[PDB]
């Protein structure tokens, strides 16, 4: 109810805010109870790592769900290749891509 | 370093000295330090109303 | 330069004779004495 | 499954609630939750065991509503609602604290539940790793430099608490960065009716040595030794009755590992001596690492936006000491709302809460009563000891201290006098009775004139024409003094 | 040579009761496994939890256990707390009062020894085609 | 990921004001070691450093901290 008092350019800060904020309650919770324990997260960094998003950007960043799904690959491909990754597989590896 | 003098020369006893610091300027402070730290004066003049 | 740099160091350790090593400093001196000297050299030049 | 739609491609979403998106539902995947509504009021919302019991809809509230410039002061500006509710609510939105924050500030800590609130608070995370630095950064998202305002967690730093014949304080080693809790057990062995002794680390192996006297022996000299050996303090002289005594020695754990006894004895100008002693044990203590009342300093720190710093006096001088409850976040609220409300320092508003000018200094900063009465040391000082009984009536005289209490409350001799029969309109005589009460009210009742534009003269114009003449700050409550 | 070892492992080929039956290896887990391949060598890594229960064998012996356990407080030695691993024709033997950080509060409910990393010589391991 | 966390530095706040004398304690052929370290900042801008160049690019700014706008 009270939320829908604003004008737009006020309910853009109210997103900014919430946002924010959500996503570090989520970010700890996720840490501490439903992350699994192969995947050794110690951190919203490590988290960043692990599911290949940013959860401490502003909320002034805009993307697209493409997008984010772009770069999360990248992220993915590119930690593979650096063998930040400890396994990945030989013969996906040398693929010309 | 921000103040009024007369010389202690030999010949600038009767001159008159007046000085500033440039640390108490605050001329640093004036644009952001992510636009570069190094920070030199390139030229200066001289007003006296 | 990070191929070069592994030939002095590799946090990902080494593989010698196909085998696992256990150590990253590939400078025996570097891999041995792991400890800060507690008398430091009186000198002048940082490479002594 | 994501699509490969237009609209996953055309459509700018903000970052973050993207990420949100992908926590919920791993959350709400997690437990078997029906929807995010229950990862957010009751999972996230109860969840203490985490940096927060984040509870989504009173962030929600809280945002719109201070975003609503008056600060809940258009409430204030229509009492037939702000009546409505508790103050507490109006001040639990001002402040951040979520209505589980606020029962995990409310409740007690109770001693007998040391272990069974830090399975509440905590999940089963050992204390031994819970207790290091590099864990606390972590579990609360602190600066490892706030770590170190968040020390002493005791009843005091100075004179600390005593109960059930001991004591129970966290130490830090000053390098390492580490703090460790231990308990110092003190049971009496000889005549300690006729004299005490506290023992108080200060650091590893550092003691503060205290003691007191009970009845009066003309010594020459007093020694207190380690099992009677090894001297510990020397004092010369004839000590006195109802003085604390202290001094820094050390003690290490070959004297303090094994129990040991510190003797006390007053060594009279004869061959003889007068004597009490008590034993004492220092040992590291696994058993009251639970450090709940760390808990609550942070999370409540960081809800008011009040350093420890500045926090510590709030809660310590309204309330015992080593604890937090209702009463003591009342206060807490109040000093907020008063800091808030008017320009004014946060010491400003904890004395609006009723509260007296502590005379004691800390954190390489003047006592609150130093700010006031000797940062002008009008060459001498004002003590506030009851005996610097200066006339402070209109036509009146004094010394340097008069000069200071004048000075003190930016006013003249007439409007100070007016002062003193505002805090007290039955003190109409030729004095200042000397004591931190009054003159903190006298401060009070200037404070009124500074937050609003009054003059000294209209305190009392107003009071009359409101109904609150003759109102003695010297019998007024915290409740009736917001009010 | 690829090889597929997975990251986690949670389910059992075997287990038991102790001698008296007045407890049993909880049904624990190898939460986190990793390795390092090489040609002419393999390390493994497996990072357990063993988790120990005052679960009594079912029938009397469980209602001992209730009993034991819930009035009075824990002995377990963490010396003796070991876990055996066997990789192919080797053997190695690792205990808590070496490889795990922080050994346990005493209780007869649930004590949970979490291993840092066990180091697993693999050059041992005998495939059978590609299985081992 | 390589540097690891911050290390806590603590400073001293402790010094005896030797004599000169006294203070010329020497080897040869309450610390041991009368006079302290500094920090080195070189090192420790590694740790500044990136802290800069991560909060750049979660607040949307370019390599020197200016905003950009890009598509």
């Amino acid at each position: 109810v009270l939320t829908a008092g604003l004008n737009s350019q006020q309910a853009n800060t109210l997103h900014a805010f919430l946002d924010e904020s959500r996503s570090a309650a989520l970010s700890t919770y996720y840490i501490r109870q439903v992350a699994k324990a192969a995947a050794a997260i110690k951190s919203r960094d490590d988290l960043y790592q692990y599911l290949l998003i940013d959860n401490q950007v502003s909320a002034a960043i805009k993307t697209t769900r493409i997008a984010e799904a772009i770069a999360s690959i990248q992220l993915y491909v590119n930690r593979a290749l650096e063998n930040v990754e400890e396994n990945a597989n030989s013969g996906v590896i040398s693929r010309q891509f | 370093n921000n103040n009024l003098a007369f010389g202690a020369g030999t010949d600038t006893k009767t001159s008159l000295q007046a000085s500033v610091s440039f640390a108490d300027l605050k001329i640093r402070e004036d644009y952001p330090a992510s636009l570069g730290k190094i920070r030199r004066i390139k030229q200066i003049s001289v007003t006296l109303p | 330069a990070n191929r070069w740099l592994k030939y002095v160091w590799s946090p990902s350790g080494y593989i010698v004779h196909g085998q696992i090593q256990n150590y990253q400093w590939n400078v025996r001196p570097l891999l041995e004495d792991t400890s800060w000297n507690s008398d430091p050299l009186d000198s002048v030049d940082p490479d002594a | 499954s994501m699509a490969l739609s237009q609209q996953n491609m055309d459509i700018e979403l903000s970052t973050l609630s993207l990420s949100n998106e992908l926590l919920l539902e791993s959350i709400k995947t997690e437990s078997k939750l029906e929807n995010y509504t229950k990862v957010m009021e009751m999972l996230s919302t109860f969840r203490p065991s985490g940096a927060t019991p984040y509870h989504d809809a009173y962030e929600n509230v809280r945002e719109v509503i201070q975003l609503q410039d008056p600060g809940l002061e258009q409430l204030n500006a229509s009492p037939a609602i702000a009546g409505l509710m508790h103050q507490a609510s109006l001040l639990g939105i001002n402040a951040s604290i979520s209505p589980e924050l606020f029962n995990i500030l409310t409740e007690e800590i109770t001693e007998g539940n040391a272990e069974e609130l830090y399975k509440k608070n905590f999940g089963n995370i050992e204390p031994a790793s819970l207790a290091m630095p590099e864990y606390l950064k972590r579990y609360y998202n602190l600066s490892d430099e706030e770590l170190s305002q968040f020390i002493g967690k005791a009843s005091n730093f100075g004179q600390q608490e005593y109960s059930n014949n001991q004591l129970i304080t966290p130490v830090v080693n000053s390098s390492d960065g580490t703090v460790k809790v231990y308990r110092i057990t003190r049971e009496y062995t000889t005549n300690a009716y006729q004299m005490d002794v506290e023992l108080f680390p200060f650091g590893g192996e550092n003691y503060r040595l205290d003691y007191k006297f009970k009845n009066f022996y003309n010594a020459s000299y007093l020694s207190i030794k380690l099992n009677d050996k090894r001297e510990l303090v020397r004092t010369e002289g004839a000590p006195q009755v109802n003085i604390e005594y202290s001094a820094n020695i050390t003690l290490n754990t070959a004297d303090i590992s094994q129990p040991f006894e510190i003797g006390l004895t007053r060594v009279l100008p004869s061959g003889s001596w007068a004597y009490a002693a008590a034993k004492f044990t220092v040992e590291e203590y696994n058993q009251y690492s639970f450090l709940l009342k760390l808990n609550k300093a942070i999370r409540l720190s960081r809800a008011t936006e009040l350093s420890p710093t500045i926090l510590e006096g709030i809660v310590r001088s309204v309330n015992l000491q080593l604890d937090i409850n209702t009463d003591v976040l009342g206060k807490v609220f109040l000093t907020k709302y008063y800091m808030q409300r008017y320009a004014i320092h946060a010491e400003t508003a904890l004395i609006l809460c009723n509260a007296p000018i502590s005379q004691r200094s800390y954190d390489n900063q003047p006592s609150q009563f130093d700010r006031l009465f000797n940062t002008p040391l009008l060459n001498g000082q004002y003590f506030s000891t009851g005996d610097e009984e200066i006339d402070l009536n209109s036509g009146s005289t004094g010394d340097w201290r008069k000069t200071i209490l004048k000075r003190a409350f930016n006013i003249d001799d007439v409007s100070l006098f007016r002062l003193l029969k505002i805090t007290d309109h039955d003190n109409k005589d030729g004095k200042i009775k000397n004591n931190l009460k009054n003159l903190s009210n006298l401060y009070i009742g200037k404070l009124l004139a500074d937050i609003h534009q009054l003059t000294i003269d209209e305190l009392d114009l107003l009071l009359i024409a409101v109904g609150e003449g003759k109102t003695n700050l010297s019998a007024i409550s915290d409740k009736q003094l917001a009010t | 040579e690829d090889y597929e070892i997975p990251s986690s492992v949670s389910s059992r080929k075997d287990y038991g009761w102790g001698d008296y039956y007045l407890s049993m290896v909880y049904n624990g887990d190898i939460p986190t496994i990793n390795y390092k391949a090489a040609s002419s060598d393999l390390k493994i890594y497996i990072s357990p939890k063993l988790r120990i229960i005052h679960n009594g064998y079912e029938g009397q012996k469980r209602n001992q256990c209730n009993l034991m356990n819930k009035y009075g407080k824990l002995a377990i030695s963490p010396a003796k707390v070991q876990i055996i691993v066997k990789a192919g024709g080797k053997e190695q033997t690792f205990t808590a009062d070496k490889d795990v950080s922080i050994q346990p509060s005493p209780s007869f409910d649930e004590m949970n020894y979490q291993f840092n990393a066990l180091e697993i010589d693999g050059s041992g391991l005998n495939f059978i085609n590609n299985s081992a | 990921h390589l540097l690891g966390d911050k290390p806590y530095l603590p400073l001293s706040t402790t010094w005896s004001d030797p004599r000169l004398d006294r203070a010329a304690d020497i080897t040869t052929q309450t610390l041991t070691d009368l006079f302290l370290p500094q920090i080195n900042e070189v090192m420790m801008n590694y740790w500044q450093t990136l802290a800069q160049r991560v909060y750049n690019l979660r607040h949307n700014l370019s390599i020197d901290g200016q905003p950009l706008y890009l598509p």
